[PDB]
C-alpha cells in the first residue's frame, strides 16, 4: 500500500524525483518511513547535468550513505583532500570538495583518483573524535562512506 | 442408497412451507413424519432415542454380534474392533466416544425409569418425541434455559417443567 | 439427533456365489456396506439391529446378465442433525477463521463471525483457543452449540454451529 | 511490517518499568536460545571479560532501537550495526571484530518483543485479579512465583493456584445467571464442612510450603494422635447435622481427593515436574 500510494504521488509530482530531501518536503513520506527508506533509495547521478554547482540533486544520493550522515561524508572528503581553508560549517564548499574529489573537471595526471586518497585517512581517529564530541559508535558507517566513495553502489 | 419404506411422491403444483428442516419449528420432513408405517404397512410412531437409550442400544447389539460371531462364549475399543470396515469402525468409534462422554444414565433401570416418566405422564402424553429425547439428552436444568434451547416447549405451557426437570436430575448420577 | 428406521436395500449377487451360505453372506455384505456409511437423505447409520436375523426373501435373476437381485429390509440406529438444534460438542481444532468441534461422527465448523466477540482467540495461548475473562475454549474443551445450516455432500455432511446466543459456549 | 505484526496487539506502548521487564525477559530468552552460541564466544575468547555483558547492553540496545524508534532490521544492519559488534584489542593491539549477533537474531528480537508484548496482558490480568482478590495477609507463595514468572505457563500456574486455593473468594469476586457448575463446588462444600480440620490435621499447608520450597526438612509434619478413619467417624456421629457424607468411608475419599488438589494446585510441584521433563526427558512413540 505505502509502495503504491509513494509511486502514485512521484508520478503525480512529476517524472522523477530529484533529491531525497524532496521525499520530505514534497510531502511524500512521513518521517520514520523515511529515516528507514532513506539510505535504501537512489537516484543516478549524472556528470552531465552536474555542471551546475546549484544543482538540487545531491551525488551523496546515490551511494549508501544515510543521509543523516551526508555531512560527515563531506567533512571525510574535504580530509582527504588536505584543505584546510574549508572550516566544519562552509556546506558550500564541501559541496565543490565533493565535486571536484568525485567528478574532476581536469583529469588526474596519474591514475590514482582522488576517491584512492581516502585510503590515507584513518578511520579509527574519525570515529575517536566523534565518539568524543557526540558519543556516536560510527566506525563501520565510516567504513561504509569510505567503500561507497570508491565505488558507488558496487555489487553485493 | 438405502429406499425408506414412503415412496411415490410425484410431481404436483402446490408447494408449501412445511418441507423446510427445521428443529424449532418441529418440521422434519417426510422421511421423519409423526406417522410411519413398518414393514407390514401397519400405523407406526417416530422413534426418536436420547443418548442414554441410543448408547444403551448400540452397546446391547454390539456385544450381541460380538457373541455370535465368538460362537456363544465389554471393552468400549474392542467392541469398535469387532465391526468390519476402517471407515466403519472409525465411526462407531467417535459414536461411542461422544455417547460415553455426554451419557447422562449408563443404567438400564435408570433409562427406564427416565422414559417411564416421559412417557406415562398425563402432561407427556401430548410432548413430541423429538421434544422428549432433547429433554432427556441436554440435560437442561431450568424452565427459562429449556425454553431458550427448545423453542417448541414454549407454547407447551400445560407441562410441569420444573417438576419434572428436578425429577430428571434426581435421577442424573452424580 | 438418534432415531429408529425401518430401510431397505437392494442386493445384487454374482452367480458364483450361489451356494448353501448365500444368506449368511449376505447378511455380512449388508453389514459392511450400510455400516457407517453417510447418506445425506438419512444421515449417518450407525447400527443395524439384529443384524444376524435379518430376512433377505426370495432373490430375482436379473434377466440377461444372472445375477439375482434380493431386497433386504432391516431396522437400524441413524443420526441426523437438524437446522436449529442445540447440541453438545467436543472442540477439535482452533483456527484463527474458527474452531472445529465433533458431534458424533459429524465435524461441525464454526466461524468467527458466529462467535461472541469477547471469545478473543488467543493464538500466544498453549494450547491456542478463543478466551475470555471467564471463558476459555480450546481443543477438548466442551462446548454447547447449536447447529445452524447443514450442507449435504454425495456421502458426507457439514454442519455449521453457533454458540452467540444464550446458554452456549463453553459448558 | 510493523503494523501488520502489532495489528493483533491493541496495547503496545508499555511502561517504563513494563518496557525494562521486556528487556530482561528478552535477554534471557536470547541467553537460554544462544546459550552455544555464548559459550563459544566465551570459552574461544576468554580473554575479555565480560563480553555477554556488552551482549546484553547491545540486546537492550536493539530492542531500544526497534519499540522507541521503529526501526526496521535491515536499517539497524546497515547502519548501526557497531553495536552489533564489539571491536577488541588482543595482547597485541590488533583491532578484532566480535560479531555478536546477526540478522536473524534481529528477527528473534522482533519475535521476542512480539511474545513479551502479548504475554504483558496476561500478566497484568493476573496482577489486577490478585488485586481484586485483595488478601489481608500477602502470600509468600503468590510473590515468590510471580517475582519469576517468565512463561505464560507458569502465570496459568499461579491462576490453577489462586482460583483453587480462593475458590470461595474468587466465586465471590465474580458474583461482585448462567448456572454453569464450578468444578470447585465439592472442595468448596468440603471447607464448609467438619472434615475440614482433619484435612488441615492431615499437615499445615504454610509448613508443607516452606517445607518443599526449602528442599529440606524445616518442621515435622505432626501425626494427628487419632487415626483418618478414628477421627472421621468420630466428627460424623457427633455432627451428623452437618456432616453432609454417608458413609465414613465417603468421606475418607473426599479428604484423599481435596488432598490430591491441594497437592496438585501447588505450584512448586508443577514447576519442579516441568523443570525435570524439560531438562532429562525422553521421547517414546
Amino acid at each position: 500500500r505505502k509502495a503504491a500510494g509513494l509511486i502514485q504521488s512521484i508520478q503525480r509530482i512529476g517524472s522523477n524525483l530529484v533529491n531525497r530531501a524532496h521525499l520530505i518536503t514534497e510531502q511524500l513520506t512521513s518521517k520514520t518511513v523515511f529515516l528507514n527508506m532513506a539510505s535504501f533509495v537512489y537516484i543516478v547521478f549524472d556528470p552531465d547535468v552536474e555542471r551546475n554547482p546549484q544543482g538540487e540533486m545531491d551525488l551523496l544520493d546515490s551511494t549508501r550513505i544515510h543521509p543523516e550522515d551526508y555531512s560527515l561524508a563531506r567533512k571525510m572528503a574535504a580530509d582527504a583532500l588536505d584543505i584546510e581553508d574549508i572550516d566544519d560549517d562552509d556546506e558550500s564548499a564541501m559541496r565543490n570538495a565533493i565535486y571536484e574529489m568525485v567528478f574532476p573537471r581536469s583529469p588526474p595526471k596519474d591514475e590514482d583518483d582522488l576517491t584512492f586518497k581516502l585510503d590515507e585517512l584513518i578511520l579509527d581517529d574519525y570515529a575517536t573524535e566523534l565518539e568524543r564530541k557526540h558519543q556516536l559508535k560510527k566506525r563501520s558507517t565510516l567504513q561504509i562512506i569510505k567503500e561507497e566513495l570508491q565505488s558507488r553502489y558496487r555489487e553485493i | 442408497v438405502s429406499t425408506s419404506t414412503v415412496g411415490a411422491r410425484r410431481r404436483r403444483a402446490k408447494q408449501q412451507v412445511d418441507d423446510e428442516e427445521n428443529a424449532t419449528l418441529l418440521r422434519l420432513g417426510p422421511e421423519f413424519a409423526l406417522k410411519q408405517y413398518d414393514h407390514d404397512g401397519n400405523e407406526h410412531d417416530l422413534i426418536a432415542l436420547s443418548l442414554s437409550e441410543s448408547r444403551l442400544l448400540i452397546r446391547e447389539a454390539l456385544k450381541a454380534r460380538s457373541r455370535a460371531r465368538n460362537g456363544g462364549v465389554i471393552d468400549d475399543d474392542e467392541l469398535a474392533k469387532v465391526t468390519s470396515g476402517a471407515v466403519a469402525n472409525g465411526v462407531v468409534k467417535k459414536t461411542l466416544d461422544y455417547l460415553n462422554t455426554f451419557a447422562r444414565f449408563k443404567d438400564e433401570e435408570t433409562c427406564t425409569a427416565v422414559d417411564q416418566l416421559l412417557h406415562n405422564s398425563s402432561d407427556c402424553s401430548v410432548l413430541h418425541p423429538f421434544e422428549i429425547a432433547q429433554l432427556s439428552s441436554l440435560g437442561c436444568e431450568d424452565v427459562d434455559e429449556a425454553i431458550t434451547l427448545i423453542p417448541s416447549l414454549a407454547a407447551k405451557k400445560e407441562v410441569n417443567l420444573q417438576r419434572i426437570l428436578d425429577e430428571l436430575n434426581r435421577l442424573e448420577d452424580p | 439427533m438418534f432415531f429408529l428406521k425401518d430401510l431397505s436395500l437392494i442386493l445384487t449377487l454374482h452367480p458364483s456365489y450361489f451356494g448353501p451360505q448365500m444368506n449368511q453372506y449376505l447378511r455380512e455384505k449388508l453389514l459392511t456396506d450400510v455400516e457407517g456409511t453417510c447418506t445425506g437423505q438419512f444421515g449417518y447409520i450407525v447400527t443395524v439391529l439384529d443384524g444376524m436375523n435379518i430376512d433377505v426373501g426370495k432373490g430375482r435373476i436379473i434377466p440377461g446378465s444372472g445375477s439375482a437381485e434380493f431386497e433386504v429390509k432391516y431396522r437400524a440406529v441413524v443420526w441426523k442433525p437438524f437446522k436449529g438444534e442445540v447440541v453438545d460438542a467436543i472442540v477439535s481444532n482452533v483456527s484463527p477463521i474458527g474452531f472445529f468441534a465433533d458431534v458424533g461422527p459429524l465435524n461441525v465448523f464454526v466461524s468467527t463471525r458466529l462467535i461472541p466477540d469477547n471469545l478473543v482467540y488467543n493464538p500466544s495461548n498453549s494450547p491456542p483457543a478463543y478466551m475470555s475473562n471467564d471463558e476459555l475454549i480450546t481443543k477438548g474443551s466442551k462446548v454447547r452449540l447449536k447447529v445452524v445450516g447443514t450442507r449435504t455432500d454425495v456421502n458426507e455432511i457439514y454442519a455449521i454451529g453457533s454458540i452467540k446466543e444464550d446458554f452456549l459456549g463453553a459448558i | 511490517r510493523f503494523q501488520a505484526y502489532r495489528k493483533s496487539i491493541k496495547n503496545y506502548k508499555l511502561s517504563d518499568v513494563d518496557y525494562s521487564n521486556e528487556r530482561d525477559w528478552i535477554v534471557e530468552q536470547l541467553k537460554l536460545e544462544k546459550r552455544d552460541f555464548l559459550q563459544h564466544l566465551t570459552q574461544a575468547h576468554s580473554s575479555v571479560a565480560h563480553l555477554e555483558e556488552k551482549f546484553e547492553a547491545s540486546v537492550k540496545k536493539i530492542v531500544d532501537f526497534i519499540a522507541i524508534e521503529s526501526f526496521e532490521v535491515p536499517f539497524i544492519w546497515n547502519h548501526r550495526r557497531d553495536y552489533a559488534l564489539h571491536t577488541y584489542n588482543d595482547d597485541s593491539n590488533n583491532t578484532i571484530i566480535v560479531k555478536l549477533l546477526n540478522e536473524d537474531d534481529l528477527w528473534r528480537i522482533v519475535q521476542l518483543d512480539l511474545d513479551y508484548h502479548s504475554i504483558h496482558d496476561k500478566k497484568a490480568a493476573l496482577s489486577s485479579i490478585y488485586k481484586q482478590l485483595d488478601l489481608d495477609v500477602v502470600d509468600p507463595t503468590y510473590e515468590e512465583f510471580f517475582g519469576s514468572a517468565r512463561t505464560l505457563s507458569e502465570l496459568q500456574d499461579i491462576d490453577d493456584y489462586l482460583t483453587f486455593n480462593y475458590s470461595s473468594q474468587v466465586k465471590n469476586l465474580t458474583a461482585v445467571m448462567k448456572r454453569k457448575y464450578s468444578k470447585y463446588a465439592i472442595y468448596d462444600r468440603i471447607r464448609q464442612d467438619a472434615i475440614y480440620p482433619v484435612v488441615q490435621s492431615i499437615a499445615n499447608i504454610s509448613q508443607m510450603r516452606e517445607n518443599l520450597a526449602q528442599s529440606k526438612r524445616l518442621h515435622q509434619v505432626e501425626d494427628p494422635i487419632e487415626s483418618p478413619m478414628d477421627m472421621i467417624a468420630d466428627i460424623m456421629s457427633t455432627e451428623k447435622d452437618k456432616t453432609t457424607f454417608i458413609s465414613s468411608e465417603k468421606a475418607y475419599q473426599a479428604v484423599k481427593q481435596f488432598f490430591s488438589e491441594q497437592l496438585s494446585y501447588e505450584p512448586f510441584i508443577r514447576k519442579t515436574i516441568r523443570t525435570a521433563f524439560q531438562s532429562f526427558g525422553v521421547i517414546n512413540i
